[PDB]
């Protein structure tokens, strides 16, 4: 789920 | 039967109860949890505006004083969905706390059912009457940002952006439709005036959710501006489409209107005068296109001498002019031209944000059509045959609606490109374009006429063509349907142990009242934020990670440094003051600079900043991508031995070796302020103590039922058996495992040469701390020693302990430590044992009050001998 908030984790 | 003429609603309505169940029904259970969790982070922040809108009703505020710390950030929420939310809790007599979030949780999911009935009225617009029942049932499956930015809980403006830029789209065209043809006075009547007035408040209501909205005016401007030079060319009622625009453009600058003045200056997100001149100016320019066509009617093309083709070429030339001459206001063109900027992310910090990331491409920078299947399914390949058609029958009947439905796919799909983030606009697009794909092979397959032949008609048809007719419109719904099953079974937000942690910041840091008064007053609107922010009371930080602002806002009722509008992150290579310079700070003396320029007295920090968030800080701060793997190394490798290693480069790893799908971080990351701070709990930091830290990752409070804690062979076991059971399946170890891991790095590679070892064991999953002066523990030595030591341990709210060391080197025989827990403080996380203080050969144990360590008291105590 892609949303404002940092990737990969 | 009675379906005649009612079938087209009996569809509507079945599309509108599927969508209910993956919108509302799929994530009840996670958003109705412990608390009720609206999803991700910007829902957050509405939830703030929302509740202080209800407290100040009718009044909103449009500056935040608590966010970005210590400046304010000017809010570019919209008031639509702010007012609406806030309408809402007050029908519902839910003004605040839990119960508002319940109401505001329904808001996305509503929004999400009923753009069924903007995506029929365009699709009917252009289109055809079946079509536009397609297109209604397909937005009800379509997944992707699309379904998940309307999920129940995720209450943002996104689902009211796709919601309104189609319903403009839509009364527009319905505007030009019933518009074409007819004469002024005809179009001038009450009946026929109400289309394009519509049109105009559909425009505006897009803008009152999102102040880049003002984009649909150059969209529709691209309408207008492609059927005039190509007059010959288009078959379009060139003179009431001006007509229609004039009127709609003018109605949305009145809607507009009152909410222009909210930001000294002109922008293109925040709500300013500059979205005012975009719509007004879009009027004057509609209106300019009123005597290009009505001199061209006339003939004065001809009788200057141009030719037909004159028309389109004055069109250019003022299209060049109209622009050119618009310099009376350089920092409009600044702001207009800046638009292609937002579809281009060279940042590389930018590029860290989930949302943002480019579609169609790879962490890797390799072209793929993987996201398309997963935001889309099968719409976006059924999309794509639908657009190629469109182009094609535009070729051959020159219809204008679907034209600026072209324009408008084109247009939506170099958004998509740049931020997968506009996938919720291109979602409507494949919607309306699939439809059109499987009216036409509904229709050429006779399922139209075993339709009707089903009940009431008599046709010829083929069951072979009807069959691969339902066999098409298996590949086009089930595969999206699935998909939409999917990702509408969880709805994100914070986790318990970050609730947890933020509800006890709420009640266990100083003034909750005046930071509770201080959250619901109408803050005024300042002309500038570049200075600190005046607050009325002795106000403090908290930083973190950008991620985690809106949340410490809305839960802890805390001012946060950084927050998810990407202010406040700051830079090391600027020596910008912010949340990555401060938890890539390399030495203690840094990071009390970015501090005390904050005015930082706590600080909150979770496992994913200490792991696999920390890239993305390392690249804020340096700026500089390539320079941010400085911060780390190599892999470790299950070897055929049965033995575990560790190489610098995958060429060192020997073949046959399993390799865990974690890069160890390099010798520089465990100086840094994140791994002083997480990793070794806050050991070596004199400034610094440990507070509260929440509960163990989910996964290693289910290993504690069978692994001993205290035991850092079985930790170590445990840790190294998950690791190779998932690098088995090329997926990366969990996050307690991956801290457990950099442990074990830190201990067999760097450990040794220094003599401060960490424990193997895992540790919560949200650590808060507290700034501190710090108690200066100062006194005399020994003649021949020239390091001094500090020993103390510590024991946290969940029952786990560590060692708290500090070293210092004596200067002109004197040592002089500063320390930053007592023993008799109110926290949760206590010292179990004194200070021990090594000074050579001679040992000395104090306990230090609280008092001391709040005020900085020096204590005198000697480590001497004669000798
Ligand atoms: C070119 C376009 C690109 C759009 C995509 C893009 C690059 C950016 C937009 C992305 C987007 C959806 C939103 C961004 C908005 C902003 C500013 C900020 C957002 C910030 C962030 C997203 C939000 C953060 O907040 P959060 O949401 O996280 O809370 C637009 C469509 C126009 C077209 C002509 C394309 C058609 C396609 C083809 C193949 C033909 C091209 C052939 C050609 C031969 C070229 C033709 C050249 C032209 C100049 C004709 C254009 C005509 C017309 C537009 C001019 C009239 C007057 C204009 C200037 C406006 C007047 C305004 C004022 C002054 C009154
Ligand atoms: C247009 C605005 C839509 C308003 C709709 C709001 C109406 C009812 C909301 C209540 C839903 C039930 C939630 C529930 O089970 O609460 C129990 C514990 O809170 C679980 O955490
Ligand atoms: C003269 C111009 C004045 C415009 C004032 C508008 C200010 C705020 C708009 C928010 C009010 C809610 C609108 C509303 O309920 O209608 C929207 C759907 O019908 C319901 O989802
Ligand atoms: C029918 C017309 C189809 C047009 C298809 C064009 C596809 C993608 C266009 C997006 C280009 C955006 C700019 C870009 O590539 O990168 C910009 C860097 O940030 C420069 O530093
Ligand atoms: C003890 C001698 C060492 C000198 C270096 C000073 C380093 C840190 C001082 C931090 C003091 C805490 C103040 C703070 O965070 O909040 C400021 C608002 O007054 C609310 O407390
Ligand atoms: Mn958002």
């Amino acid at each position: 789920a892609p949303y404002a908030v940092t990737a990969s984790c | 039967s009675w379906f005649k003429k009612y079938w087209h609603l009996s569809v509507l309505v079945i599309a509108a109860l599927i969508s209910v169940k993956l919108r509302i029904l799929n994530p009840w259970n996670s958003v109705f949890t412990w608390t009720v969790r609206l999803g991700g982070n910007d829902p957050w922040y509405y939830y703030r505006l929302i509740e202080n809108t209800i407290h100040n009703f009718p009044h909103r505020i449009w500056f935040d004083p608590f966010t970005y710390y210590p400046y304010g950030s000017y809010t570019h929420f919209g008031p639509f969905l702010v007012y609406l939310g806030s309408i809402a809790g007050i029908i519902f007599s839910a003004t605040s706390g839990e119960s508002l979030r319940a109401v505001l949780a329904f808001i996305p999911a509503i929004g999400g059912v009923l753009a069924i009935l903007p995506v029929y009225l365009l699709t009917r617009e252009v289109f055809d009457k079946r079509a536009a029942v397609i297109a209604a049932f397909l937005i009800a499956i379509v997944p992707g940002q699309f379904l998940q930015r309307s999920i129940l809980g995720f209450n943002d403006h996104h689902i009211w952006e796709a919601f309104w830029q189609v319903s403009a789209l839509g009364t527009f065209l319905l505007a030009y439709n019933r518009w074409k043809g007819h004469d002024l006075s005809h179009n001038l009547t009450a009946r026929q005036m109400a289309y394009p007035v519509i049109a105009g408040i559909t425009i505006g209501l897009y803008v009152l959710s999102w102040g880049a909205g003002f984009i649909i005016a150059p969209i529709i401007l691209a309408f207008m501006f492609f059927a005039f030079v190509l007059a010959g060319f288009v078959n379009a009622d060139r003179k009431n489409l001006s007509l229609v625009a004039v009127v709609t453009f003018a109605v949305s600058a009145l809607i507009y209107l009152p909410f222009a003045f909210n930001y000294p200056g002109f922008s293109t997100i925040f709500y300013s005068p500059f979205q005012l001149l975009v719509l007004l100016g879009s009027a004057v320019i509609a209106a300019a296109f009123y005597q290009i066509e009505k001199w061209n009617d006339v003939g004065f093309f001809e009788r200057v001498g141009l030719g037909r083709k004159g028309m389109p070429l004055a069109v250019i030339v003022l299209t060049a002019l109209i622009m050119g001459l618009f310099f009376v206001i350089s920092p409009d063109f600044a702001r207009n031209l800046l638009s292609v900027v937002r579809v281009v992310q060279p940042k590389g910090g930018a590029l860290t944000i989930a949302e943002v990331y480019p579609f169609f491409f790879t962490h890797n920078g390799e072209f793929t059509l993987t996201n398309a299947v997963l935001h889309f399914g099968a719409l976006f390949f059924f999309g794509m045959a639908g657009i190629l058609y469109s182009a094609y029958r535009f070729l051959k009947r020159r219809s204008f609606p679907e034209m600026a439905l072209l324009i408008w796919a084109i247009a939506m799909f170099i958004a998509l490109w740049g931020q997968n983030r506009f996938a919720y606009y291109f979602a409507a697009v494949s919607a309306v374009y699939s439809a059109l794909a499987l009216s036409v092979v509904f229709d050429k397959l006779h399922l139209y006429r075993a339709l009707e032949n089903a009940i009431g008609a008599r046709n010829k048809l083929s069951y072979f063509r009807v069959a691969f007719a339902l066999l098409i419109a298996l590949a086009a719904i089930y595969p999206t349907y699935i998909l939409a099953d999917a990702q509408s079974s969880y709805a994100g937000g914070p986790n318990k142990q970050w609730y947890d942690a933020l509800t006890w910041m709420r009640e266990n840091t100083p003034d909750g009242e005046k930071y509770d008064e201080y959250y619901l007053q109408l803050y005024p609107t300042p002309q500038s934020n570049k200075e600190p922010f005046s607050y009325p009371f002795e106000t403090y930080g908290v930083i973190s990670w950008w991620d985690y602002g809106h949340w410490i806002e809305a839960v802890a009722h805390r001012m946060p440094i950084a927050n998810p509008f990407q202010a406040g992150i700051g830079n090391k290579y600027n020596n910008v003051p912010g949340a990555s310079s401060f938890f890539t700070a390399e030495n203690e003396s840094y990071a009390e600079f970015v501090a005390e320029k904050l005015n930082v007295k706590y600080v909150v920090s979770d496992i994913e900043m200490e792991t696999c968030k920390y890239y993305a800080m390392a690249v804020w701060a340096e700026g500089d991508l390539p320079l941010a793997e400085k911060y780390y190394g190599g892999y470790f490798y299950y070897s055929p031995t049965g033995t575990f290693g560790y190489a610098n480069s995958q060429w060192d790893i020997p073949l046959n070796s399993i390799i865990i799908p974690l890069r160890i971080p390099s010798e520089l990351y465990y100086s840094t302020m994140e791994a002083k701070l997480h990793l070794f709990d806050g050991s070596g930091l004199s400034h610094y103590r440990m507070i509260y830290e929440s509960d163990y990752p989910a996964e290693w409070k289910s290993y504690s039922s069978q692994v001993n804690l205290n035991n850092e062979s079985q930790v170590l076991q445990t840790a190294l058996y998950e690791a190779v059971m998932r690098a088995r399946y090329g997926v990366s170890p969990t996050m307690g495992t991956q801290e457990v891991l950099y442990k074990y790095a830190y201990t067999q590679l760097y450990e040794k040469k220094m003599g401060i070892p960490v424990k193997i064991a895992p540790s919560g999953y949200v650590k808060i701390f507290e700034r501190v002066k710090g108690a200066v523990v100062t006194g005399k030595v020994s003649a021949n020693v020239t390091e001094v030591s500090v020993n103390a341990t510590i024991k946290t709210n969940q029952n786990r302990t560590f060692e708290y060391w500090q070293t210092v080197e004596v200067k002109n025989g004197t040592y002089t430590v500063v320390l930053p827990y007592s023993h008799n403080s109110d926290y949760p996380v206590k010292p179990i044992t004194p200070y021990h203080i090594k000074a050579g050969n001679v040992v000395k144990e104090i306990t230090i009050y609280e008092s001391q360590v709040q005020n900085g008291e020096i204590i005198q105590l000697d480590l001497e001998l004669a000798l």
